[PDB]
């Protein structure tokens, strides 16, 4: 008649302690999107043209402006030498943030679900909810929970 | 459910920036060149006002890559309380060290 388990404690600390503060995990998300938001931020008025380059303008805007917008010129030279290599960089920074973000989006969401049982996150406080209040909240974890 | 929804739009932005890893040079000079015609015939407001951006872009994908070392912070919870049954047999184990008490 230990049929008891107290693995809903271990979920009780689980269930909805993450709604409790539902709002720490989307402060987080808000900085993973910002790369994407600040990848936006730097794609909207100038380069609000990349997101038809990439489809339509490929093979037309880019040789055009090397010849005609030079030959119609010949005050026009400091600042595109600085930016686009840091809007390069930012590509550069923004598919090393989407493999980041394929393994780091995840995390920060999820964290909040163990905020609580933290204990039950890190690893040498993890035991207490495995074995300490554990004699019958291992029965469904039976072969793991000796 | 919501883990895959930002991941959706993260891998659509994604893979509609996969030209722009090698498409984005395209600025480079464009963006002086299409002020250079006009001027000298007979732009610079995108080069200059971005590079504020970047700066704070920077800062946001500092949080990005600052967030690799928490990285191993979340899915330890499902990890930790399965792998660790050597030392919860262990806390257990002092427990038989009670009941063979001859």
């Amino acid at each position: 008649r230990m049929l008891e388990v107290s693995r809903e404690e271990a979920e009780r600390k689980r269930m909805l302690d993450e709604r409790a503060n539902y709002r720490h995990k989307q402060a987080l998300l808000e900085a993973y999107d910002q790369q994407c938001d600040e990848a936006t931020r730097i794609f909207a008025e100038y380069h609000k043209r990349l997101q038809v380059y990439v489809n339509q303008a490929n093979d037309a805007q880019r040789s055009v402006n090397s010849s005609n917008e030079v030959l119609s010129s010949l005050a026009t030279v400091i600042p595109a030498s600085e930016v686009v290599v840091d809007i390069s960089n930012s590509a550069k920074d923004f598919i090393e943030k989407e493999v980041s973000a394929f393994f780091q989006s995840p995390d920060n969401s999820l964290y909040m679900l163990p905020a609580t049982p933290q204990g039950l996150a890190r690893d040498p406080s993890a035991i207490p909810s495995i074995c300490r209040i554990s004699a019958a909240l291992q029965y469904p974890a039976g072969l793991e929970g000796s | 459910g919501q883990i895959t929804a930002i991941e959706d739009s993260l891998s659509a932005r994604n893979l509609q920036m996969n030209g722009v890893l090698g498409r984005l040079a395209s600025t480079s000079q464009e963006l002086a060149h299409y002020h250079s015609g006009e001027e000298d015939g007979i732009n610079m407001l995108g080069a200059f006002s971005l590079l504020k951006v970047i700066e704070s872009e920077l800062q946001g994908y500092l949080s990005a890559t600052r967030s690799r070392v928490g990285r191993c912070s979340a899915l330890i919870q499902a990890a930790s309380d399965v792998q660790e049954q050597g030392a919860v047999d262990d806390r257990d184990s002092f427990l038989h060290g009670v009941r063979d008490l001859l």
